[PDB]
């Protein structure tokens, strides 16, 4: 977990 | 207490009151103008419904009468393929 | 135990002696006609069900019914489940049906057309839009061949409609030739001295322009729309006109008047319609959406499920309407248990999704780029969560196979400089970020922000999201703090700016800038922003009180006329 | 119970009676309908006379001929003071000839 | 003939209908097998080919009842000094015409009005004598209606039929709505009703302390209250009573009860029993 | 469905058409026993036994024994075992009388 959610 | 439901062939069906306001359309039209025969028996005229169908329907009103909220299992109600679709839309008329 | 009614009994009857009357069941009243061949349909006969339904003219005395509708939608689906193509065969039938009385009165063409209006209607509300197409292509054909008021009244309406079912089956190229033929007809009836209402087809041109991503003339056209509501129209066109608006607002950044257009717009149609209707699913799944880009996601998983369950109820299975539920739900479960990890119920959503789509859509259509997307980031969500490698490497060979599926939909459809396949460019990024492939993410990331920036402002959501993709690549992946900095910090302004210090995309920017700073220096800011995150979590602890949205919305908000007033005195 | 079609003419009397209960009683139905004395009615269970001493039980009505789904027909007469007069129970009507649809045509 | 859907007339099957309806709502006398014939010509029209025409039966069914309460509207009007006995007994008679006109359009309520903005036909019946009857006469019913109210209190004998009728009538109109059943009656006339109480009982109310002293006002203070109590079972609806009698002490013992309080020291010390259950039932 | 109601209206008529429906019904059944429908097997079986067990004649009984010795086949198969005794009893009553 090191980058946010998908667009 | 007795309704005289006469078909439109002339059969006159005796039917208890209580039985015949298991339909709606009987139940209206004994009220109002349908409720002032004062000969006893008051004549409901189904000129629209055979009297071989109309028989079948007293049949069904006292099958309903009699087998409501029924502790038991019940049978269904034998229509014979030959009358189903003419007993369907007197049901329909009736609303029962 | 209960007797059956005679109505009951007797229908039993006719359907069990079926082909002996099933020319005389045509000569039936219309209600009891619609018990017949529901009977068919609960007896499991779907064979001569389909068999009947395929014909127009026992069809359309079906249709009749309205107040069992939602029965019908459910046996239609269940015949297009069964594999006979009724709506296929129906808008073929309407077809030659108006071939045929091209030349005719217009007393029995304007039956006609209100025949398909109908019939176009039911296709459109049970998804068959490329088959409902047809249908308002033949009654378009009526209007067209004669010219009068009354044909150009029913050649905007069927112009409206035809929008709609040019809409959701995303042929969009169509869709602004269709409006320029409504533009040109209610231009003729202008030019007569007599206005029709133009609510209805600036709502689906809103719709058009919203699927096109074009989202600032998109709120112009549903500001144009709503200056034109009135107590005269219909509940669904102002139910529709104020969803459109509402998402137009949201994706406009305009988060507070979209709260007040669909609360009001889920109001009236649970009001109307009742909380057990297609078009009331539809105005959940667009609450859902609202819900979901306001950052009240753990509300919009709640209210996708609403809308699902209508869907799902009304509607039987491979349905583009169930299909397109069980995509948006599975992206906010996504989004909602992103930070759990529990992608059980969402990637179950995500399958069945395109498992419908696959079935009754073609392979180069555009509602597969929307569902291979979250299908494609659920996978690639779990596989950084299971510890096998050989695992891990097939998934995000799944999720980059889907990936490619949807940017080659998005680039075929809406073009290189579009939003969507930007969107697309921002999840292949962070994907190659998973895949451990560095310049590949940067050049995606980078292409993302190009085209995110320039077609959404400088401080809009979705560029603030690849800011922060861009930011954790360059700084948990290929350490290249200089630049990662400032994307946090600007992602970190823009989230603040737009959703506050509730915003729940902040943690991962936060946890990103406190390790760039424990391997950079200055641990003076990494106890600061240990101390900021502390704050963040206390907030979110009262910003996470959860609630029903359905009673957010609660009974009788406001007036009709006064959302519509609220919303256009700002501009 | 039993569940009989008092058919005279054309009246059609959709009573019940219990199959224990008598003759007697079925004729005071008939005085509580159609308002005639039980000594000029005689009722025919298929052209055969119920003696008035024997119960519905006995004659052959019994629970399960004479359903409320499909009651049992027994006729009537009327004696109009000359001899009594003959069983005339007309039937309903002829219900539309609906051929079998297998039949070779 | 059979009850098969058939290619019938709307013009001669509507005149059929359009005898026997005006029959029935002005309560005269139509023949009984001519009532159970007009059951069959609604279910004709309402499943007729090869169009259902229920849609224009209601539409020329509403027509008639505009043309006939409007009718009576006018009649009513013509009939000066005399416009609430004349409503009674218009209302009376479209009361029972309404609910036995929704007997006999039972088959087009519950096949096309209940399954397809309309109404049943007994309650739309009922909507229209609000719409086109007594909202016509808001303003000018309650002024005599409350004016004979009054009378009865000041020493009248009103027409307890016609009094009652018209008073509930607001109430049976509101018969249908499931949402507010009362509002017509608390919005119409209990509003008007209760002010205009309130000003009987504070200007007539303080001219009993006038010429009489608290004992004596106390004796009559359970005569009004008591009297309004027998009033109550005679012209008002059983969901008012309770609101009306609060109301009513409230307007001639809480704004009284600094003058009931200060001599309620005198009764303590005096004992006076006769008046402590007085002050026990207040 | 279509068996037991079109076989339930013929139980007061001859004895031929009875065992016309008998027969078919035997075969109907047997179809839908081979075919592995159970339980849509034991409503036609149920139904021949109710018409079976109607008339106090002789070939009655055989009639009915053969239809128990088929609700017994087609109640194991649909693993209504708690059936099975009582179909059991019921046939081995009809094979004393």
């Amino acid at each position: 977990l090191t980058r946010n959610k998908g667009p | 207490m007795y309704v005289k439901l006469i078909s439109s062939d002339g059969h006159e069906f005796i039917v208890k009151r209580e039985h015949a306001l298991t339909s709606g359309t009987i139940k209206a039209m004994l009220s109002g103008p349908g409720q002032f025969a004062e000969n006893e028996t008051n004549e409901v005229n189904f000129r629209e419904i055979p009297s071989h169908v109309l028989s079948k329907v007293c049949m069904y009103f006292t099958y309903k009468v009699r087998y409501t909220n029924s502790s038991t299992e019940i049978p269904e109600f034998p229509i014979a393929p030959e009358i189903a679709l003419e007993l369907l839309m007197a049901a329909n008329f009736l609303d029962c | 135990w209960i007797p059956e009614t005679l109505y009951n009994t007797a229908i039993s009857a006719v359907v069990d002696n079926y082909i002996r009357s099933r020319r005389d069941i045509r000569s039936l009243p219309e209600n009891i006609q619609f018990d017949v061949y529901y009977k068919l349909y609960q007896q499991g006969r779907l064979c001569q069900l389909g068999s009947e339904f395929c014909e127009l003219e026992v069809f359309a005395k079906v249709l009749r019914a309205l107040d069992k509708r939602h029965l019908l939608h459910h046996c239609f689906q269940a015949l297009m489940d069964h594999g006979v193509k009724v709506a296929s065969v129906l808008a073929y039938s309407f077809s030659r049906r108006c071939s045929y009385i091209a030349e005719s009165d217009a007393a029995v063409k304007e039956k006609a057309i209100q025949v398909g209006f109908v019939l176009g209607g039911f296709l459109s509300d049970a998804g068959w839009y490329s088959d409902a197409e047809k249908v308002f292509l033949s009654c378009l054909q009526l209007c067209t061949l004669h010219d009068e008021m009354l044909h150009w009244f029913r050649a905007v309406e069927c112009c409206v409609r035809l929008l709609h079912v040019r809409n959701g089956n995303c042929k969009y190229h169509l869709g602004e030739e269709t409006f320029k033929l409504a533009q040109t007809y209610m231009d003729k009836l202008s030019k007569h001295g007599q206005q029709a209402n133009k609510a209805a087809l600036y709502g689906e041109l809103c719709a058009l322009l919203f699927a096109k991503s074009h989202y600032d003339e998109a709120y112009k056209w549903c500001i144009e729309a709503m200056k034109e509501i009135t107590a005269g129209l219909p509940v669904k066109v102002v139910v529709d006109v104020l969803r459109q608006a509402s998402k137009a607002c949201v994706v406009k950044r305009e988060f507070k008047k979209a709260e007040q257009l669909i609360k009001h717009a889920v109001y009236l149609a649970r009001d109307h319609f009742g909380s057990k209707h297609p078009k009331y699913s539809d105005t959940l799944l667009d609450y859902g959406f609202y819900l979901l880009n306001v950052d009240n996601i753990c509300q919009s998983v709640a209210i996708y499920q609403a809308a699902l369950d209508i869907r799902q109820s009304v509607f039987g299975g491979k349905n583009i309407h169930v299909a397109t539920a069980h995509e948006d739900l599975a992206y906010s479960s996504y989004v909602h248990q992103y930070s759990s990890g529990k992608f059980d119920n969402a990637l179950f959503h995500a399958e069945r999704a395109i498992g419908i789509i696959t079935h009754i859509l073609p392979e180069d259509h555009l509602l597969l780029a929307s569902s291979k997307r979250v299908k494609a980031l659920i996978l690639e969500e779990i596989a950084i969560d299971c510890h096998n490698k050989e695992t891990e490497q097939r998934l995000l060979q799944e999720a980059h196979d889907l990936h490619l599926s949807s940017l080659q939909l998005a680039k075929k459809a809406f073009g290189e400089f579009n939003v969507q396949t930007a969107k697309h460019y921002g999840n292949l990024g962070r994907l190659y970020q998973s895949m451990r492939k560095f310049k590949e993410a940067e050049e995606m990331h980078i292409k993302a922000i190009q085209i995110k920036e320039q077609l959404l402002g400088q401080e809009d959501y979705e560029v603030a999201l690849s800011v922060g993709h861009l930011a954790s690549l360059y700084n948990y992946d290929m350490n290249q703090y200089e630049n990662a900095e400032k994307l946090y910090l600007r992602s970190i302004a823009i989230g603040k700016k737009l959703f506050g210090e509730g915003y729940s995309g902040l943690e991962y920017d936060y946890r990103g800038l406190i390790k760039l700073y424990n391997s950079i220096g200055n641990y003076e800011k990494v106890f600061e922003y240990h101390n900021v995150l502390s704050n963040w979590n206390r907030l979110r602890d009262r910003q996470y009180s959860v609630t029903d949205a359905l009673e957010d919305v609660s009974t009788s908000p406001q007036s009709t006329e006064e959302v519509v007033q609220s919303f256009l005195i700002s501009q | 119970d039993v569940f009989l079609m008092i058919r005279r003419h054309k009246t059609t009397i959709f009573t019940d009676a219990k199959e224990s209960s008598t003759v007697f009683e079925l004729k005071r139905i008939v005085e509580g309908i159609l308002k005639r004395p039980p000594d000029e009615q005689r009722l025919y269970k298929d052209d055969q006379l119920l003696d008035d001493g024997k119960t519905l039980g006995e004659c052959g009505f019994t629970s399960q001929t004479a359903r409320p789904q499909a009651p049992a027909t027994v006729g009537l007469a009327f004696r109009a003071d000359d001899t009594f007069e003959a069983l005339c129970i007309e039937p309903f009507s002829s219900p539309p000839e609906l051929p079998d649809v297998m039949k070779p045509q | 003939t059979s009850l098969k859907p058939r290619v019938v007339d709307f013009d001669e099957t509507w005149n059929k209908l359009l005898t026997t309806i005006k029959a029935v709502v002005m309560l005269e006398y139509v023949e009984r097998a001519t009532w159970n014939d007009r059951f069959s010509d609604i279910y004709a029209l309402c499943v007729a080919y090869p169009e259902p025409l229920g849609e224009r039966l209601y539409t020329e069914t509403k027509i008639f009842l505009e043309n006939h309460v409007r009718h009576l509207h006018k009649r009513v009007l013509e009939s000066e000094e005399q416009v609430l006995v004349m409503y009674h007994r218009y209302w009376e008679e479209y009361s029972k015409g309404a609910d036995y006109m929704d007997c006999l359009y039972r088959y087009l309520n519950t096949q096309f009005i209940k399954k397809n903005p309309l109404m049943e036909i007994g309650e739309l019946a009922l909507d229209m004598w609000r719409k086109l009857m007594v909202e016509p006469l808001q303003a000018i019913l309650i002024r005599m209606l409350l004016r004979e109210i009054k009378n009865d209190r000041g020493g009248e004998d009103p027409n307890q039929k016609v009094i009652h009728g018209v008073i509930n009538s607001f109430v049976h109109v509101e018969q249908y709505k499931k949402k507010f059943p009362l509002k017509f009656y608390q919005e119409i006339f209990e509003s008007p009703f209760l002010t205009e109480t309130g000003e009987y009982y504070k200007q007539e109310a303080s001219n009993l302390l006038q010429e009489s002293n608290c004992s004596q006002y106390m004796e009559k203070v359970l005569g009004r209250l008591k009297d309004e109590e027998i009033r109550c079972r005679k012209y008002l609806h059983p969901s008012s009573y309770t609101k009306v009698i609060h109301e009513c002490q409230q307007r001639m013992v809480a704004d009284h009860l600094q003058f009931l309080h200060a001599e309620c020291h005198n009764i303590i010390r005096q004992e006076k029993k006769n008046d402590m259950a007085n002050m026990y039932v207040l």
